[PDB]
């Protein structure tokens, strides 16, 4: 961000076009490029539109909520943000988002399966028909977003398309296709955070024994913002992951200390203690019943599951950047949910950490 | 002079037939119309060089400091006539004679702030005459005499 | 075809098509300017992607519908008068010197004039 | 007439010395109230983070010489302290203050634009 | 009992040709002109220390004073039986860069009782106070907040002197002449941060400057002398 | 003349050091403006052929009466500016 992303003013993409950037990158400047955001409506996409907008970069975001793009159009000026209408089974409405793109990013994923679409379906049928699609319309750059524990042969269904989502990507994208992994990410309204707040979270201490690599949100919003503008980085693979290591189970007892939530965490729900068969029969219940995305089964396995680095990908630093740590950005995403407040400050986070840990 | 007027002479809608007369009976003031307006005639048909130059002639702008100021006193004026020259030496040293006519008017009068409009007089009127409200109410009606 | 659509001329040689929505106008396919951008450019635009071309605006063009109104002619005089042949609600009035042997626009409403006796020179 | 809270007299201070005990007591004034400002406008930095800003502020600019530009310097920080004492400022304007803020080589400024 | 008429069927006069007079008009200010002259004559009479000139332009009397003369002038114009301008109406303010003393602060007075206006004129620096007016008329508490907001004079004595016209923590004083017209910044809405935050001006359309095709030539001469012979050397 | 009124100004930093102001005369006054950006100045926009610009001192002009109080003036901002001397 800073004053102006772009590296040079004049960049030239794969296809041979010729893209001048313009003004100082103001609100009013533009950069020449037109980055189709799929998935742009989404907790992820909010932020790659968002920083695509300010500088100039014409956003194309394909949409099925019409209630859910109106907020995206406030980051660009007249006419830099675009909406389309489409569904992964309308292939043609899938041609309109990519025919005036030169960079096309895919965010469409999901971890429960509905009455419409499996989780191979959106993880590999949305992934396979997007970047093909987008190759047969001389689509300069193409890049991906994945799970962080990206496995073909894993039995957890969420890790096993995704991973077959990266071959499948480059069997129709080709060698120029490019591949992130991001860990959980911690922002407002984080799905991953969403979790930890939540009061009555049955099977609490099954679910948050899980260990993880927090992230923060705007690095790797800022992350696919610097590949994009950047050519050298095609047929990669990159992990973005923060240094400082993380469970949720440490996470879960931190969040609540600063809350500060004597009798209460034993009756209002907070510690669910409940069988094993009791969850797994919980979730495939809902999952005929509910009608909104509820705790899936898949979620039962991955808690058994640690987050894994792979040593083939690349860090945040062979793009320049140095990721920051959850513990000097943790409290300021949940303080909306806390005589004088007490602001537990970036070195402050180790000494509650130290107050968890102390039986 | 607004005295009170009947219905029948304000171009609005009225009442017609026996209606009228249960209009008379009914309401409390019964010369005051409905207000809506009379569609037979309210916007029935819808509307489908010298010799005269002053601004060249603006008054002038002129400033008069304290050493024009002192030439009127001493030499007099051009009508009836009598560098830095401070005018406080020069109410030190002169004839207040000079001051009783020149300085001050009417015998050395102190000159009253001149109107912006001299026939400004005011006169107070009564309740018969402006047929605004009552004496209790507390108000007055002034007028221009 | 890719030449005409991008290229300025004073007519045109294939004959324009109404319902063809590449064309600069309806009753005309190049642009009568040479810095006006041809319509078959800005159409291939980002915001042209699922926007309907049929409803955009398509007014006729102006350099045809003068040209298709016959000269008038002047009998026994080399000074034309126009003033927009509309009355008061026209263009300023303009005298036309017609002593040059050719057809002379007007000012403002682009009418072309002669004289008597040039009638069949002019028209050839 | 009754003047706000926290209000001074605009006046034009004839001494040099008088000036300096002036601006001593008011950075004291701007210190007493640190744990405030993090709680009025619910500031993601400590009370440590704002004394430390408030004396960045303070230090950048205590080398100035005029005298009638030192009084229209104490002037309006005598607004700022009012302004931001009283609760006036948008929660938005103070998160914005302190979030404001090395160059780089002639090449890199020639090949985006420079200025 | 009676029908209303048709007011567009009633009978109209037919007018023909048209006399419109055209004269000076300033030749209704000839006793105007003549009485105010006088009366600033008048209080540089009671205030020679202080009134430096005066000028009448028609029916307005204006008074030039020195920052220091301020208050003591505009007590005596409150006070004085003989002018008693007891309603301060306007205290404005305008920037002339050319002069040391670039801006102008103005005073506008009413009096009721003798149905009449001056204008206390006294110049002002950047860096130069005015004293306040407070002590005399408190109408100006807010008549010269706005000056101080919009130009940055310091009024010396004000009880409350601060922003009033611009938003708070607005950096400079619009209403000078070097502050540009589109200002430094403006605002937008940053979803990331979630907030409305400030941000360097940028304009998709630039203000475009149509005053280089301005007069050439000269447009208004001296004009028509209009002054009273008794105030002539 | 030696007094910082800069700080009271509150003109933005880059007034003081990145802009040059010019003191031309066009016929019996003086004016300043500042010499346009080097680039940003005036970019068309891609939507409508709009004259984008960044520059926020491009409409600004200021007519002076006599040199030396121009001269004054821009001593007292601390500008930096050259004089433009007019043909004879
Ligand atoms: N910190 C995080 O959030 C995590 C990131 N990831 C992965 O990163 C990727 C980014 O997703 P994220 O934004 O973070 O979370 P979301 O689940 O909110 O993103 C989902 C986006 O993809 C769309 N989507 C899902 N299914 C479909 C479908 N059948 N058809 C069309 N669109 C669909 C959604 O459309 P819409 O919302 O409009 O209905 C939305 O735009 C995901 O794959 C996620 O699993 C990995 C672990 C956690
Ligand atoms: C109150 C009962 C709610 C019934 C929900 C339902 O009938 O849902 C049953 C299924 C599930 O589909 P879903 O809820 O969209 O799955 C996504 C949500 N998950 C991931 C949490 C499961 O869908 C259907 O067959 C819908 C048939 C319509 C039935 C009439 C209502
Ligand atoms: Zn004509």
């Amino acid at each position: 961000v800073s004053t102006f992303p772009l590296k040079s003013d004049i960049n030239i993409t794969k296809s041979g076009k010729t893209l001048l950037s313009v003004g100082q990158g103001g609100r009013s400047s533009r950069t020449g490029f037109t980055a189709t955001v799929f998935g742009g409506t989404g907790f992820l996409g909010r932020v790659v539109v968002s920083k695509l907008a300010k500088h100039g970069t014409n956003v194309v975001v394909p949409f099925r909520n019409d209630r859910a793009r109106r907020q995206l159009k406030v980051n660009g000026d007249l006419g830099v943000v675009n909406f389309v209408e489409f569904d992964i089974r309308n292939l043609k409405s899938i041609e309109d988002s990519v025919k005036y793109s030169d960079i096309v990013i895919n965010l469409i994923g999901t971890e429960h399966f509905s009455k419409n679409f499996s989780i191979e379906d959106v993880n590999i049928g949305a992934a396979e028909r997007i970047a093909k699609a987008a190759k047969e319309a001389g689509v300069s750059r193409l890049i991906h977003v994945s799970s962080y524990n990206a496995n073909p042969s894993s039995s957890s269904d969420f890790y096993a398309t995704k991973g077959i989502g990266e071959q499948v990507v480059r069997d129709n994208f080709g060698p120029d296709a490019t591949i992130v992994r991001p860990a959980p990410m911690y922002f407002r309204n984080s799905p991953f955070l969403n979790e930890l707040l939540q009061i009555k979270a049955l099977g609490g201490n099954v679910i948050f024994k899980k260990e993880v690599y927090p992230v923060h949100a705007l690095q790797v919003g800022e992350a696919i913002e610097r590949i994009a503008f950047d050519d050298a980085t095609a047929g990669q693979t990159y992990e973005l992951f923060g240094k400082e290591r993380y469970s949720k189970k440490e996470l879960r007892e931190m969040i609540k200390h600063i809350i500060h939530i004597g009798y209460y965490p034993y009756s209002a729900g907070f510690y669910l203690p409940a069988p094993e068969p009791f969850l797994y029969a919980f979730a495939l219940i809902r999952q005929y019943i509910s009608s909104q995305p509820r705790f899936n089964v898949d979620q039962l396995k991955r808690s058994h599951i640690n987050q894994e680095i792979d040593q083939s990908a690349k860090t945040f630093t062979d793009l320049g950047m140095v990721p920051d740590e959850l513990s000097e950005y943790l409290y300021r995403y949940v303080k909306p949910h806390i005589q004088n407040r007490t602001v537990y400050s970036k070195e402050d986070i180790e000494k509650l950490r130290d107050y968890v840990n102390t039986p | 002079s607004g005295g009170p007027v009947p219905v029948f002479k304000k171009y609005t809608t009225g009442s017609k037939g026996i209606w009228e007369k249960i209009r008379q009976l009914l309401t409390l003031v019964p010369n005051r119309s409905t207000g809506n307006p009379l569609v037979k005639n309210y916007r029935v048909p819808p509307p489908g060089y010298y010799d005269r130059d002053h601004r060249r002639n603006y008054p002038r702008l002129v400033a008069f400091d304290q050493t024009k100021v002192s030439g009127l006193l001493t030499l007099g004026s051009a009508q009836n006539p009598r560098q830095s020259v401070s005018l406080s030496s020069t109410l030190a040293t002169i004839d207040p004679k000079v001051v009783k006519s020149e300085l001050l008017a009417e015998g050395g009068s102190p000159v009253v702030a001149p109107s912006l409009n001299k026939k400004m007089k005011f006169r107070l009127t009564e309740e018969s005459e402006h047929g605004m409200y009552p004496e209790d109410y507390p108000i007055r009606i002034f007028a221009q005499n | 075809s890719t030449k005409e659509l991008t290229t300025a001329r004073i007519k045109d040689i294939s004959k324009p098509d109404e319902n063809n929505l590449q064309q600069q106008a309806p009753n005309r396919i190049s642009p009568w300017s040479k810095s006006q951008k041809p319509r078959a450019e800005a159409q291939d635009n980002v915001r042209f992607a699922v926007k309907d071309l049929a409803k955009q605006p398509r007014p006729y063009a102006a350099i045809d519908l003068i040209y298709k109104q016959p000269i008038r002619y002047i009998e026994h005089d080399n000074v034309a008068v126009c003033d927009g042949n509309g009355g008061a609600q026209g263009h300023p009035k303009v005298y036309i010197n017609l002593d040059q042997n050719k057809a002379i626009p007007c000012g403002y409403c682009g009418l072309r004039f002669a004289q008597a006796a040039f009638k069949e020179d002019i028209e050839s | 007439t009754n003047p706000t809270a926290f209000a001074q007299t605009t006046r034009y201070v004839k001494d040099s010395t008088e000036m300096r005990t002036l601006v001593l007591n008011l950075y004291r004034r701007y210190l007493r109230h640190s744990r405030g400002f993090v709680n009025n406008y619910n500031l993601d930095i400590p009370a440590s983070q704002v004394r430390t800003k408030i004396r960045q502020e303070f230090e950048r600019q205590r080398f100035v010489k005029d005298l009638p530009l030192k009084n229209v310097l104490y002037m309006k920080a005598q607004m700022e302290f009012q302004e931001l004492v009283n609760f006036w400022k948008q929660q938005c304007h103070v998160m914005q203050y302190f979030e404001s803020i090395k160059g780089d080589s002639f090449v890199q400024k020639f090949l985006k634009g420079a200025q | 009992e009676e029908p209303l008429p048709v007011l567009r069927d009633l009978p109209r006069p037919e007018y023909g040709e048209l006399h419109a007079p055209v004269y000076n008009p300033a030749e209704k200010y000839k006793e105007q002109i003549e009485e105010l002259h006088k009366f600033g004559r008048y209080i540089m009479g009671c205030l020679p220390k202080f009134v430096q000139q005066f000028s009448v332009w028609k029916d307005e009397l204006v008074i030039y004073v020195a920052p220091s003369a301020l208050t003591q002038v505009a007590t005596f114009l409150k006070d004085h039986t003989s002018a008693q301008f007891k309603a301060c109406m306007d205290v404005t303010a305008a920037d002339y860069p050319t002069r040391t003393n670039r801006f102008d602060v103005v005073y506008n007075l009413l009096s009721v009782r003798h149905n009449s206006r001056i204008r206390i004129k006294t110049y002002a620096s950047e860096v130069s106070p005015v004293p306040s007016v407070v002590p005399l008329f408190q109408g100006a508490n807010w008549f010269e907040r706005e000056t101080y907001d919009l130009f940055g004079i310091f009024f010396e004595g004000h009880p409350d002197l601060r922003r009033i016209m611009t938003d708070y923590g607005f950096q400079g004083h619009p209403l000078r002449k070097d502050f540009p017209t589109t200002g430094y910044t403006e605002v937008r809405y940053d979803a990331e941060k979630r907030r409305v935050v400030y941000e360097p001006l940028e304009l998709t359309q630039a203000w475009r400057n149509f005053t280089v095709g301005s007069s050439v030539w000269e447009q208004v001469g001296d004009g028509k002398d209009f002054t009273p012979e008794s105030f002539k050397l | 003349t030696d007094l910082a009124k800069e700080l009271v100004s509150g003109a933005p930093k880059e007034l003081i050091t990145e802009r040059v102001a010019r003191i031309y005369q066009e016929t019996e006054t003086w004016k300043i403006d500042w010499d346009i950006l080097n680039k940003g100045n005036r970019w068309e926009n891609d939507l409508m052929g709009y004259q984008s610009s960044s520059d926020y001192m491009q409409g600004t002009i200021l007519k002076f009466d006599t040199r030396e109080g121009a001269i004054r003036f821009a001593k007292g901002q601390g500008w930096d500016y050259y004089i433009q001397e007019p043909k004879v």
